[PDB]
């Protein structure tokens, strides 16, 4: 309720090192985790360069782009508060559309139930290679433009003769811990094995 | 702690609560332990909100149950910063020691941190924010948290203190302690308020800790947590929406646009206003909540789980 | 005698000084700090030093000095460099050595050792003289002779005059007694800093100030004696007007004052004046620093030197104008003095007014900016000085409402206003006419029409042009040139040629380094005559257009012309090029 | 030859401060050593002096201190730094005690510190420059031997990275232009994590032979924070000038310097001043800074480069609104740029040196550093530019010059300011770059550019 | 509005955040009005 | 009509919401600065004149002795 | 009053008013009576008052209470005082109607400030001290007509 100008604030964020800044914005819309993405920061990235790269060499990767895609759709919202999104192209709107499914799938969490209880890390791990394949995938299919037209309407296209990956993506935040890391990890590889399916299946016919 | 501000009917929900307050547990509930036994603790108060307190209690037959303990504006100053302090004690005493629910209703206590200020001022201590004493938490503190369950004890003490913001505001020293040490926040707005809705309550920025020990299968429906978190996020949004359209126009509007403007109108006439005698069962309110949530499609309803929805979507 | 009893921080208490007055100057310590006094509680004293008191022992004896912050004026002010306390930078240098300003310096003002050229006036050895006399003149060096006036709050009847000769100012040139007391006057006057200079007569100001720079000279012309403002953060304009005024100016003297800037710019600066030289007009090269004096307080200086400097550098221009010269002054950054100010105030606790500068600021700049104007001289023979300051503001982000902003545009009467908007486009005088204005303009119209009657009423018709040259800007910006008419775009046209013309100047060149106000006058003539006799014509603006290629061609080079054929001649051949151009314009339509 | 009194009157003690009571003679800023009841030592600096009265305000803090078994031996000194040539190549504490496992430093000479200002008759102009193997600051905000350019940062933004970077990476341009270059790097209030990194830095660097690492981490007394800065300057000031050699300085978070100035004043119960910081502050931080120029009479010079947190993101914080009218220039890092994930994120556009026309030359640097630097500035702006409009025009009506602009703007960003943690980068080859990228354009479409620069370079 | 730093924060980025929507209003209202008076030199 | 809407909103912009949105920003700014910065330095000015005070009671006490 | 910004031409106005000042004439011994206090005023508007002034030919029924810059800030607080009090003296006990002017109010506002800023005063709105009411009453509080007596301020 208070901006960081607190002296309290200035003097405890001018020596910790990571800061979990929960907006009272994210509480209201009942987002439980409440972490604002932007105002956050974890000087121990460079540290635990050792840790992610034994763990999943590709890991660091695939989370810059996830942090470059949510700066990005921050960066638009407010081109769109102005003039919507009948500007917006095929790049912005498949961005736009991968930044709601992390911030509803990924970035969310009941905590109240087994889903949300307690996310492993090879979970979260998989779900954002999931999620960053899929808009990796999505966005040079749209830059493929086959079919004369690709673009939007390979967005159209993909949301909608391909919308089941999408909710299966959307729903893989369910993937129940208790049934093991073999059995997720297996989950997780079929689903990833669907979506490398997806942009070139829809890519067969050229769109 | 209600929070409010001047000319805001806190006073009126006030009574209204204290009229109305009841146990819910299966809606099953003499009770005379189980009567709130209510003591009420008027600070700084105008004699029209006095004889108005006198006068409703009187009238609803609680006059052989309910206790005041006033300190009116014409009366001495000092003395609002020891009545608080002669009320939580009659409470303690009527609660713990003899086993009845105590219900306790603090009335502006900005005109307790007056008191403060003014012996502060009269002693010549480092003041604090806007010259408040430093030690304004603290005191704050005692008077807050001589209430809840005890486990030795069948009794129990629910306080209630109604604030006045000085200006309308939160960051105004009073009002930001409260809601550092009190467990919840409910806010009456001036918009309501000029849009002529009894209750004011903005739903919004209302807080309380302990919401989620009290409701539960146990007592309440099963959905109760889900509903209230549909209906915060809807309305939330909605409202960013109204936000939007109030420069991009009605006409750029969307669909969903159009159904969050219709959630937010019948949500702001038909379910926060309630009539200023007339009460709502919990299920009734429930069931009103549902009716407001159900003009979304299934697709929408991203907060609620299938299973509620099965049992509750179509009713 | 005196001895400190408590030293916190700057704040110094000395005891046994009940003698002591306010505001007197005081030694402290051994190490011969420098502090000024403040209150005088009981028999002890109060003293703020302006050097760090860091080492001072208690019972270190404390001097007093008998007087306030006082300047030693004379021979030799004149191209030396001096500190915010008048101290001087070279002298100090070249007797320490080193390069560090030593921690109690104590090297006087002017150097009471070196010769100078002395020879009295035809007084008398049992005449009558007064305060303000001038008895003597002194040739400090070539072409900046130095008129030895005598002090004022002195007179009396000669009793020795001496004799023309070499002499030193520790030599007693002068001795006379006004009762049966008789007192001797040294070539050595000393004057306090706050105190202003007596003054005869506050006269009108009746000449402008030739800056050389025909933007300043004709669109917004400054007066002798007439405070100005400039807006100067960034474009190196302070620089380049400064640079004008000591090299073109009329002035007779140029007395800069840099208080609390960057070190690095100073140094700059101070490099660039000994570079920089000025032809005379009998075809004698000299240097600037020949008739140039600098106070330069930099921000490692104690911040008290640094709010001292301003009123140092304006008793030096007083006393210069004592002697009837022409004496321009230029405070480089009256923001970083009211920054300084500031700092005391806080230093003092004094209770914080709006922005937190204290409630004194707007009074003690109004202040200091009266003390210019042209006034008479005290004393005979009749003569008349004038001082001019010059002084820039630098408004944070360029937003005119800081009370140093607001103040300083409430007194000054001229403000220049450089833009940063010309600067990014190329624009050498960068002078943002939009804003700029002469509220002086009134009192030089007499001069101006003694000049040229037809002078004003063109300067009229340019400001009328440069009105209607945003009008017709956003009469393209919204429908485009097409709907305007003939004359409309004859007058877009000729404001269009007058801003890239004549309004802007090209400094670094040659034949535009300096503008006389001749050449400037007949630019003006020759722009708006022919404006004029284009306009009444409405001809097809196409038509008339094409068929003055040679007369815009003329009008353009109007402004080429090197000042090296003289006034005679480039009066002549621009004469000749109005004359063309009218014919030109009369015959075709 | 005076042995001085170890007076034992200690008459009241309240927080840092401990107040004397009948000292002989003392001196303002004198430095004293206390020897507690337990036998444990401390020193403490002398505040404000009185009638045989001395507030001492002591380090480490004031816990065990009795009123009758401590001893305040006083010294007489001003806190003279041990100065010598051979202090390089080693870490030291806050107060200048050594930590790197090594001797405490013989000393060539005791300079007292804050030591007296230059004289502006003896400065003179800043010339060359300084490389940093930066591309965004050796290319838009050259740097040049003499200045006083702030690197105005934020919480959270990789203030620490980049100042190691400029430790390691910095050298003098003049290689090619045909070693004495010394850098003291000073660090006040760092983290106690951070303080390893400074050491593993410092510690494996490869070029010992020029650093020395004076570190003051958090957890050490405040006034060891005000000292440490002070310290730097002196040392830095004695290797320039008194020792003939190039000398770059970063200072490290001064906002935590500023904040213990504030600690400081407060204690000896001074009224604070405009926004809580001290209104002294601007003579402090003018006292600090102003330490730097080229001196006419020495070939040494002191160029600094401090870092500077702004708070809240935002430059109307005293100090940073303060320390922009004492320098010449602002580094700003952009938390976007962080975000976007690009190593430096200096916000080249917004930077801008006030004075980098002096290290652009001919002599110095390379002839066409002005005009690829004004190049790169406007085009980036019209890259900007053109990709706002395409976030509302939906690019399909760009023209090709705006097309052109938006991949130029793009392989600036991923691929000149990206520059590596380690990839270090001359001038020269940093220039190439910049022809790279600038080539894209045609050669009448470089407006900016001069002629006779595009035929020599535009060829490749 | 009730003052506060955090309401002065506010304040100035609505400020900015308004002036960059109206920059970016006016060049799309430029490019419109460039291809209606392409049209109606085409139309003419 | 595309381009009479976007210029009615540029220029609703540019009077109404920018020049609403200023006078605000220089409110806030004076209701604090203007106001809570004073009074700090009032508050801690009376509180430096009762230290002063007591100092000089104490003072005259002891002399009185 | 005359609400005017610096730089207009309100001197101007001032001086034009005093000069032409009259009864509506709808005599000339209780004619107007203009005491013109001057707080606070640069040198030039001063030599330009007196100008004026002289110029019209009213000299014979106008007093001219001149406070330049250069004066003491202390002294512009009694300017006001001794120019309405002339100004009862000349109105009450004499007859003759008077027109107070008093130019650059701002100016006496500002040695308000000043003086209250060096006692250490409790400060109003904008640092002003909080009794400037008061003050500012004490100046204009006494333009009016008084019952037995044929004058008017």
């Amino acid at each position: 309720g208070g901006d960081f100008s607190d002296p309290v604030t200035s003097a405890t964020l001018s020596i910790v090192q990571v800061f979990w800044g929960l907006d009272k914005k994210l509480a209201q819309r009942k987002h439980f985790p409440s972490v604002n993405w932007l105002i956050s920061y974890s000087k121990y990235s460079t540290a635990l360069e050792s840790f992610y790269e034994q763990f999943d060499p590709d890991f660091i990767n695939i989370r810059t782009k996830a942090r470059e895609v949510l700066q990005r759709e921050d960066d638009l919202n407010e081109i769109v508060q102005l003039v919507g999104k009948d500007a917006l192209a095929e790049g912005d709107k498949i961005t736009l559309e991968t930044a709601k499914l992390l911030r509803e799938d990924y970035l969310a969490q009941n905590a109240f139930t087994p889903y949300d209880k307690f996310c492993p890390f090879y979970k979260s791990v998989w779900m954002m290679r999931n999620i960053i394949h899929f808009y990796n995938l999505a966005n040079q299919a749209v830059e493929k433009g086959a079919g004369m037209d690709g673009q939007k309407i390979t967005y159209t296209l993909i949301k909608h003769r391909l919308g089941d990956l999408f909710y299966r993506l959307v729903s893989q935040k369910f993937e129940d811990p208790a049934e093991g890391e073999p059995a997720l990890v297996a989950k997780f590889k079929k689903l990833h094995e669907d979506l490398t399916a997806g942009f070139r299946a829809l890519e067969d016919e050229t769109r | 702690p209600l929070f409010s501000a001047a000319g805001l009917p806190h006073n009126e929900i006030a009574a209204q609560i204290c009229r109305q307050a009841g146990l819910v547990k299966r809606l099953e509930k003499d009770g005379e332990e189980d009567n709130f036994a209510i003591v009420f603790a008027a600070m700084g108060v105008n004699m029209e909100t006095a004889q108005f307190f006198k006068r409703d209690f009187e009238e609803n037959g609680s006059m052989e149950r309910v206790t005041l303990f006033l300190n009116l504006a014409n009366d001495p100053t000092i003395e609002r910063i020891i009545t608080p302090r002669i009320a939580l004690t009659t409470a303690e005493y009527l609660a713990y020691e003899c086993g009845k629910h105590v219900l306790v209703i603090l009335t502006d206590m900005s005109s307790y941190a007056d008191a403060l200020r003014e012996v502060s001022a009269a002693r010549e201590e480092v003041p604090g924010r806007r010259g408040y004493p430093g030690y304004m938490y603290t005191d704050l503190a005692q008077i807050y948290e001589r209430a809840g369950r005890i486990e030795g004890r069948k009794g129990s003490i629910t306080q209630i203190p109604i604030l006045t913001m000085p200006n309308d505001d939160i960051t105004h020293p009073t009002p930001d302690l409260t809601g550092y040490i009190t467990e919840g926040q409910i806010y009456i707005d001036r918009q309501l308020q000029n849009r002529q809705i009894y209750p004011p309550i903005n739903v919004l920025p209302s807080l309380s800790r302990l919401m989620k020990s009290a409701i539960g299968e146990g007592m309440t429906r099963r959905d109760h947590s889900d509903v209230s978190n549909q209906l915060y996020a809807n309305y939330a949004i909605g409202k960013d929406v109204q936000a939007m359209k109030a420069v991009v126009g009605e006409e750029a509007l969307s669909s969903e646009d159009l159904l969050y403007l219709e959630f937010l109108d019948k949500f702001e006439r038909k379910f926060v206003a309630q009539g200023a005698y007339d009460s709502r069962n919990i299920f009734q309110s429930l069931d009103l909540a549902w009716t407001l949530l159900r003009i979304f499609p299934r697709e929408l309803l991203h907060r609620i789980p299938g299973k509620t929805l099965d049992q509750y979507y179509s009713r | 005698y005196g001895y400190v009893r408590k030293v916190s921080g700057p704040v110094v208490i000395a005891d046994g000084m009940n003698g002591a007055a306010m505001y007197e100057l005081v030694r402290v310590g051994h190490d011969n700090l420098i502090g000024e006094i403040i209150r005088l509680e009981g028999d002890s004293a109060t003293i703020q030093v302006y050097e760090e008191t860091a080492g001072l022992m208690v019972n270190d004896p404390v001097l007093r000095t008998h007087k306030p912050l006082s300047v030693e004026l004379g021979p030799g002010i004149l191209g030396n460099i001096f500190d915010g306390i008048q101290r001087p930078l070279k002298t100090i240098a070249i007797r320490s050595g080193d390069v560090y300003i030593p921690r109690g310096v104590s090297v006087p003002a002017l150097d009471k050792d070196t010769l100078w050229e002395f020879q009295p006036k035809k007084i008398g050895e049992g005449d009558l003289l007064t305060g303000g006399d001038l008895y003597a003149t002194v040739f400090e060096n070539s072409l900046m002779q130095h008129h030895v006036a005598l002090p004022p709050d002195a007179m009396g009847k000669v009793t020795y005059v001496a004799p023309a000769g070499q002499y030193s100012l520790k030599d007693t040139v002068l001795e006379l007694e006004f009762q049966g007391v008789k007192k001797s006057f040294t070539m050595l006057q000393a004057w306090p800093v706050r105190t202003p200079r007596p003054v005869s007569s506050k006269l009108a100001a009746d000449t402008p100030l030739l800056t050389g720079q025909r933007v300043l000279d004709a669109l917004f012309p400054s007066v002798l004696g007439g405070t100005c403002a400039i807006p100067g953060a960034f474009g190196c304009g302070k620089t380049v007007i400064s640079q004008a005024l000591s090299k073109y100016s009329n002035s007779d003297t140029v007395v800069y004052v840099g208080c609390g800037e960057r070190g690095n710019e100073m140094a700059e600066v101070l490099m660039d004046f000994p570079q920089l030289t000025m032809t005379l007009p009998d075809g004698r090269e000299e240097s600037v620093m020949k008739r140039t004096t600098l106070v330069a307080n930099t921000s490692n200086m104690p911040v008290a030197a640094r709010e001292a400097s301003i009123y140092t550098g304006i008793t030096i221009a007083e006393y210069f104008r004592d002697m009837g010269y022409n004496v321009s002054m230029m405070a480089d950054s009256t923001s970083r003095w009211a920054e300084a100010l500031r700092e005391i105030s806080g230093r003092l606790a004094e209770m914080p007014a709006d922005s937190g500068y204290p409630a004194y600021l707007a009074a003690r700049l109004a202040s200091f900016y009266e003390r210019a104007g042209k006034v008479k001289c005290l004393g005979g023979p009749e003569r008349t000085g004038s001082v001019t300051i010059v002084g820039a503001v630098s408004p944070p982000g360029g937003d005119f409402s800081d009370p140093v902003t607001s103040a300083t545009l409430s007194i000054v009467q001229v403000f220049w206003g450089l833009d940063k908007k010309l600067a990014q486009r190329k624009h050498f005088p960068s002078v943002n006419w939009l804003i700029s204005y002469s509220k002086y303009s009134t009192a030089l119209e007499s001069f101006y029409e003694q000049f040229d009657p037809d002078f004003i009423n063109i300067r009229t018709k340019a400001r009328e042009v440069l009105q209607r040259e945003d009008d017709l800007n956003e009469i393209v910006q919204l429908v485009g040139k097409d709907a305007l008419a003939e004359g409309d775009k004859i007058t877009l046209e000729t404001a269009k040629l007058l801003r890239e013309d004549y309004l802007a100047q090209n400094a670094f060149t040659p034949y535009d380094k300096f503008c006389p106000f001749y050449k400037s006058v007949w630019m003006m003539r020759n722009i708006i005559h022919f404006y004029n006799l284009a306009n009444q014509a409405v001809i097809t603006y196409t038509l008339i257009k094409h068929r003055l290629g040679d007369l815009f061609y003329r009008l353009v080079s109007q402004k080429f012309e090197d000042p090296a054929e003289g006034e005679p001649a480039l009066v002549a051949k621009f004469k000749k090029l109005h004359e063309d151009l009218t014919a030109g314009f009369r015959a075709l339509e | 030859l005076e042995v001085a009194m170890e007076y034992r009157t200690v008459t009241g003690v309240a927080g840092p401060l401990v107040i004397l009571d009948k000292v002989k003679g003392p001196k303002y800023y004198e430095i004293v050593n206390i020897r507690l009841g337990d036998g444990t030592m401390r020193r403490g600096q002398v505040l404000e002096v009185d009638g045989e009265k001395a507030v001492v305000q002591v380090f480490e803090g004031t816990s065990g201190i009795d009123n009758k078994f401590t001893t305040v031996q006083f010294t007489g000194e001003v806190l003279k730094t041990p100065v010598s040539l051979d202090m390089l190549g080693r870490i030291f504490n806050g107060s200048g005690k050594p930590i790197d496992n090594g001797p405490p430093i013989l000393p060539e000479a005791y300079l007292d510190i804050s030591g007296s200002s230059i004289n502006p008759s003896e400065r003179t102009y800043p010339e060359e420059m300084i490389q940093t193997g930066i591309s965004t600051i050796d290319v838009m905000n050259s740097i040049a031997r003499g200045q006083k350019i702030p690197l105005f940062s934020a919480a959270g933004l990789p203030h620490n990275e980049i100042a190691a970077q400029i430790c390691r990476q910095a050298g003098l341009v003049k290689r090619l232009e045909k070693d004495n270059f010394a850098i003291v790097f000073a660090a006040m209030g760092v983290n106690m994590e951070t303080a390893q990194f400074f050491k593993r830095d410092f510690e494996e660097n490869g070029s010992m032979e020029r650093v020395t690492l004076f570190l003051n981490l958090a957890n050490d007394p405040t006034i060891e924070r005000i000292i440490t800065p002070r310290i730097a300057l002196t040392t830095a000031e004695y290797l320039a000038y008194e020792c003939g050699k190039h000398v770059l300085v970063i200072l490290t978070d001064m906002s935590s310097y500023a904040d213990a100035l504030r600690e400081v004043s407060a204690a000896r119960e001074e009224v604070p001043g405009r926004r809580g910081y001290p209104g002294y502050m601007y003579t402090d931080l003018a006292q600090i800074y102003e330490r730097a120029g080229r001196i006419e009479g020495r070939k040494g010079s002191i160029t600094q480069i401090p870092i500077l947190t702004m708070p809240n993101d935002d430059i109307t914080h005293p100090t940073p609104d303060l320390t922009g009218y004492i320098t010449e220039g602002q580094i700003y890092i952009d938390r976007q740029l962080q975000n976007r994930q690009i190593y430096p994120p200096i916000n080249v556009l917004p930077s801008l040196s006030r004075l980098m026309k002096s290290a652009i030359g001919e002599g110095m640097t390379r002839r066409d550093h002005s005009d690829v630097s004004n190049q790169l500035y406007a085009n980036y702006a019209i890259g900007k530019d053109v990709q706002a409009m395409k976030a509302v025009v939906g690019e399909e009506a760009l023209s090709s010059e705006d097309l052109l602009y938006l991949e130029f703007l793009d392989k600036f960003e991923r691929k000149f300011v990206a520059q590596g943690a380690y990839d270090s980068r001359n001038i020269f080859q940093s220039l190439d770059l910049a022809w790279t990228l600038l080539r894209i354009f045609p050669r009448e479409l470089l407006h900016r550019i001069p002629g006779k620069t595009l035929d020599q370079y535009y060829s490749r | 509005v009730v003052p506060t730093v955090t309401m002065l924060g506010v304040m100035k980025s609505r400020l900015v955040g308004a002036t960059r929507g109206h920059a970016l209003l006016k060049k799309k209202s430029d490019a419109l009005t460039v291809q209606f008076r392409q049209i109606l030199k085409n139309i003419v | 009509l595309t381009l009479d809407e976007a210029i009615k909103t540029t220029n609703r912009r540019v009077n109404a919401l920018e020049n609403v949105v200023k006078p605000r920003l220089e409110n806030t700014i004076t209701y604090i600065k203007g106001e809570l910065d004073e009074l700090e330095r009032e508050d801690f000015f009376r509180l430096k004149k009762i230290q002063g005070y007591k100092k000089r009671e104490i003072e005259r006490q002891l002399a009185s002795s």
